[PDB]
């Protein structure tokens, strides 16, 4: 196909890349491979957008999208750690405005020696990435 | 024989070590053997000044359990003392819980003869939850001595952790892991309470750097109250303990909280066979049929 | 075989025809010969966590009259845990919960403690269907092939829908229905009776239907969810008053849940159809019944 | 083919990912192959999943019932089929549904939901083992 | 010549076609042109003896646009009588404003009140008449008129007064026609229906909104009444009744959807970015509707 | 000119270097000259989601000082969000006060053109307590510019003190002292923000170390109820203040504290020249005739 497709993902996180994002509510042809251990997704007539490959980056760190526009690779590359991460997150301050109310999460990025700090839109609170990850 | 007839159960730093072996052994012997109508015809006060219902479940069934009669209530311009002078003309033994520290001594000095019994008494003392937090220790591993005991979470402000520290220092060989953020630390007068006998103890930041050496795996329960919902979030994150963590446990260490474990102990650890905070919860009415007893018989069986 | 040693009183639907009968005969069989002392030594939780005092006295009686201890309470942690709890403390749990579900879901966490279920909001009260049962039959003789009326609210009381389907287990029973169009009977139920062929029929005034009447149970009308305008219209053409009953046979008799204040007005108590009180004391011996039942595997009465 | 294991052939395209998400088809080590939004003449666009080396029982093949109605099941040993199946509405579902009473003691608390089903004739009923009440596969279903 | 001059708004029962008529008019007219000191030198009560503070928000917010100055009290947390409340409280000021728990409180107000013309905010289950004449002011302004409709009413239809009062007063005006659509419990009660077809409006009843959403230019939500009803049944209702984006693919271009508010469990949020949303455009034509209903009864002169 | 017409004030960690002047420069000039009609028509909403007296009484007193007209409440199934979208129909600026984090900032994302001021949300931010501090240590000083600073109690809770230190920090060659108990310290991400910019800060004990420096003592409210009663006496005996500690005090300095003051400052202070807390608050209504002049104006004067 004429899409885009996502190699070398860590196992266990095919399935959630596939839920976080909503890519399984599209019309196209999809094939996902699970443990080989590496997960594969590839979608038909998809092509993702600059930033949107970008937010794969705190998921599949080391992972690899490649284009196709032929039978063969338009282009490839990797997912750089992003200036904001919309939507996909929840707030682990439980005082946040943010639960229960109609409006998307939002965090600032930041790298820092051992972890990744995610500062909340909303209540100005920074967290390790660990702690906002923990479901 | 039994020097605890007629005495007053204050402050777990008044009880001896002979003491507790005494209501330690008394439990185990209550256990074993029941005695139902050891104290019929006795009537005991359950006053509970501030509301504490498993706490007052407990104490009343002890009761029950030895078929003693019971008379309380569970929630003011007269003073306490005036209470308990009054109360003291009604009953046979006063167990009491209050918010103010001080309370059950205060309540000595007013009971004349009758014996006053600590459910817990604001920030100071709990003596009933030491001893069957002992109780649970001891009957699951064998001794009271010469253990790997962690206690994980907030150390700063339960009365029943310093308690419970206290009572372990007066048994020996104890090696003591201080898992807990900064903020929420184990009191300086206890450390130096376990430096002058020589105690060890270490500090660490997660359950996971020692739990190939623990026996005693004891949660206590943050007060998140005390905290701001951001920083708790990070507390939470950190020491919540699930059976994931479980894979070094020795197989005969057990996990042990004073209860309510919502925001601490996952319910994957109930299944495992590490998961002991309900048999230790049922432990106290043994704790309490035992201190009941010895205080109001001097003769043993 | 008593078959409902160690098992739970959760719902009127799980208790089959045999059941019913043998709980009606232990309370017929306890009433006329009273046994103080069947569950000396027992305690029992009374776990309302939703107040209702009428009910919690008359459980806690039925604890008493079997001589069985009692402790309790009325008004983030679980369920799963006060349960997993207090099955350490306690031989059997009565309890009542605004949540449907409430005595089902402890089950699961009670061990081999009984749960008997006070009311788990909207779903079910087993024993105020016993009761009503134990009542039926004391004064008819008999719960088989009765005419039974129903007047009130019968769209939203858990009691009548109760009670209506523990009579359609016992056979040649024919049902009225008396209620305004907003509070009928649901067809849940209609359906249940048509798929056991028996008769029932609707009618507007408890006067079309007075001469054949056996058990006129009232329900309380539910004030709460209608209008106070709706509620004045209800309240005329349902309400029971003493002219009422001239038509109505020397042998039938007046039940009403309670509480009364608007169904049934003062006159009917001088009359000798009135056994609403009479029925809330057979509620004591159907509590002493499931008491009695679930906590004696033999019963020579 | 696969050397061993199970395959779920025309499943309703768009309740592929729903059973992967529901039935936490993807928590396991071995490999699966799945496609969403496959084609054939046999259902139009479909979806498919395949596992190595894991079975599917009589009650596990049933709780895809109410889901994907029309749907086969393949047992592949030595890469041929041993056992071929379809899904049937099976006497309950757990773990899977939520209660549409939303004082149900189910919801707050550790334990797993359970529906007792029954057949109707146009809709399948839902009785909660908790509340007893019993509810329309549709308002269940409704999210 | 302005007949509302001095007059009580107490129930849509009471005000004519003519007085509806001049309520609309005199809004849409400060509407586009504000009048900020009109009432200059007016002080009115606004008595919330059951709080509401949408309501009372809305009222003092339109007293406040033409210049009036405000006191009272929104107290839900008692021996002397409401007579006696009403008869000082018509010494200190010029209009009521009054919301209260009990039937007929306003129009005992007026009994009590003297000169001082008293409005109705609410009174328990009976009226409320400026959340009815704000509808209408959103509705005519959405679409142009009044008559000739095709009006869908959804959710709770027994027991909201002010969807009674609605359908009273499109009845007074001509060729509407009335979609009622709720469970049988929450029907619109037959006192309504005895009313439209004693002037031979017309009106059906359906079981789902998809039966009508390509004629419907008015989708009317109510908010049901959870309280009354076992948390099982409600959720039959809200299942079928919730309305989501997913069902606006038929819906005319002109047709708005309107709910009195708080809309948590009928309107999904979904439905707010689309062009059929207005029930937040309604609540702010509550300033209009009431800044009329201020000013026709504080003055005989129209500037 | 003036870039925060139309602008929702929301965060000091928004506002500019630059914007904090525009602020600090037009409360002056609106101190200096009443200009009591310039939002006559305007109607603003004063919406305590949380109550705060004295908060609301200084803002609603800005609003009228400015000839405003102001509608409010002081005290839910339905959205934050809803109420939002309903009140900027009504109102053109919303002041409002919310208990949980982030509440300002979610109406700006409903309430479309209508500005919104943040009242203070929970533990966040509280814009205009700091812009009254900034106008009342500007106003007495003469500057903001090369101070010594002293801020003494609890650091670690207040949000106003993290506020008060950021936008000072937006200021340089300031100095600061931190002196304040252990389990109250200033918190981290405070501290590196200082050092990244070379700000000039040390810890104390007490304050008499440095009282003869400073030009700020800025007393901050300990919140007691986080800590245990006996830990708050040590930290209430320490860090009190009273007039016989300003015997090395410079003339020209300043006690503030954002009040209540009961536990902090004696009342031997009030009758100091150094005391400034009440014409402190009294500052309050410029900086807040200031925030809603600019934010509903284009035009200076
Ligand atoms: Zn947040
Ligand atoms: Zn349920």
């Amino acid at each position: 196909k004429r899409g885009t497709v996502i190699d070398h993902i860590p196992a266990q996180i095919g399935f959630k890349l596939l839920s976080l994002f909503k890519l399984t509510e599209t019309d196209q042809r999809i094939t996902i491979g699970l443990n080989l251990r590496k997960d594969l997704i590839k979608i038909e007539n998809t092509f993702l957008s600059e930033d949107q490959v970008d937010q794969l980056a705190l998921y599949a760190p080391q992972a690899t999208v490649n284009r196709i526009d032929n039978y063969e690779v338009v282009g490839k590359s990797r997912p750089s750690l992003p200036e904001r991460i919309d939507n996909v997150l929840v707030c682990p301050n439980s005082n946040c405005i943010s639960h229960a109310e109609p409006v998307s999460s939002s965090f600032a990025v930041r790298k820092r020696a051992n972890d990744i700090a995610l500062k909340c839109k909303y209540c100005e609170k920074e967290f390790s990435h660990n702690v906002v990850l923990a479901n | 024989a039994n020097p605890l007839y007629q005495k007053h159960i204050i402050s777990i730093n008044d009880l001896s070590r002979d003491d507790l072996n005494l209501v330690l052994a008394t439990a185990a012997k209550l256990k074993a053997n029941p005695q139902p109508e050891l104290l019929k015809h006795k009537v005991i006060a359950s006053c509970f000044f501030e509301a504490s219902t498993r706490t007052r479940l407990s104490f009343e069934t002890s009761m029950h359990r030895l078929g003693a009669s019971v008379v309380g209530f569970s929630d003011k311009g007269e003073t306490l003392a005036d209470t308990i002078s009054v109360i003291s003309t009604y009953v046979d033994a006063i167990v009491m819980r209050h918010p103010q520290e001080g309370a059950a001594r205060l309540a000595t000095e007013f009971s004349g003869n009758v014996p006053v019994l600590n459910a817990g008494d604001g920030s100071n003392q709990h003596p009933t939850q030491t001893l069957l937090d002992l109780f649970t220790i001891q009957e699951t591993q064998g001794r009271l001595d010469n253990l790997h005991v962690a206690m994980v979470g907030d150390l700063k402000y339960p009365r029943t952790v310093h308690s419970l520290t206290q009572a372990l220092a007066k048994f020996d060989g104890n090696r003591f892991y201080f898992i807990a953020p900064d903020a929420l630390a184990m009191p300086q007068y206890i450390l130096d309470m376990l430096d002058e006998k020589g105690i060890a103890w270490s500090l660490h930041s997660s359950i996971e750097e020692v739990m190939a050496e623990v026996d005693i795996l004891y949660m206590t329960r943050v007060q998140k109250e005390r905290l701001d919902p951001s920083e708790y979030a990070n507390v939470k994150a950190q020491f919540v303990l699930r059976a994931s963590d479980l894979h070094n446990a020795k197989a005969n260490m057990k996990v042990l909280h004073p209860l309510p474990r919502v925001d601490e102990i996952a319910t994957d650890v109930d299944k495992t066979p590490h998961a002991w905070y309900f048999q230790q919860a049922g432990n106290g009415i043994f704790a309490r049929q035992a201190l009941l007893a010895l205080v109001l018989n001097r003769d043993l069986v």
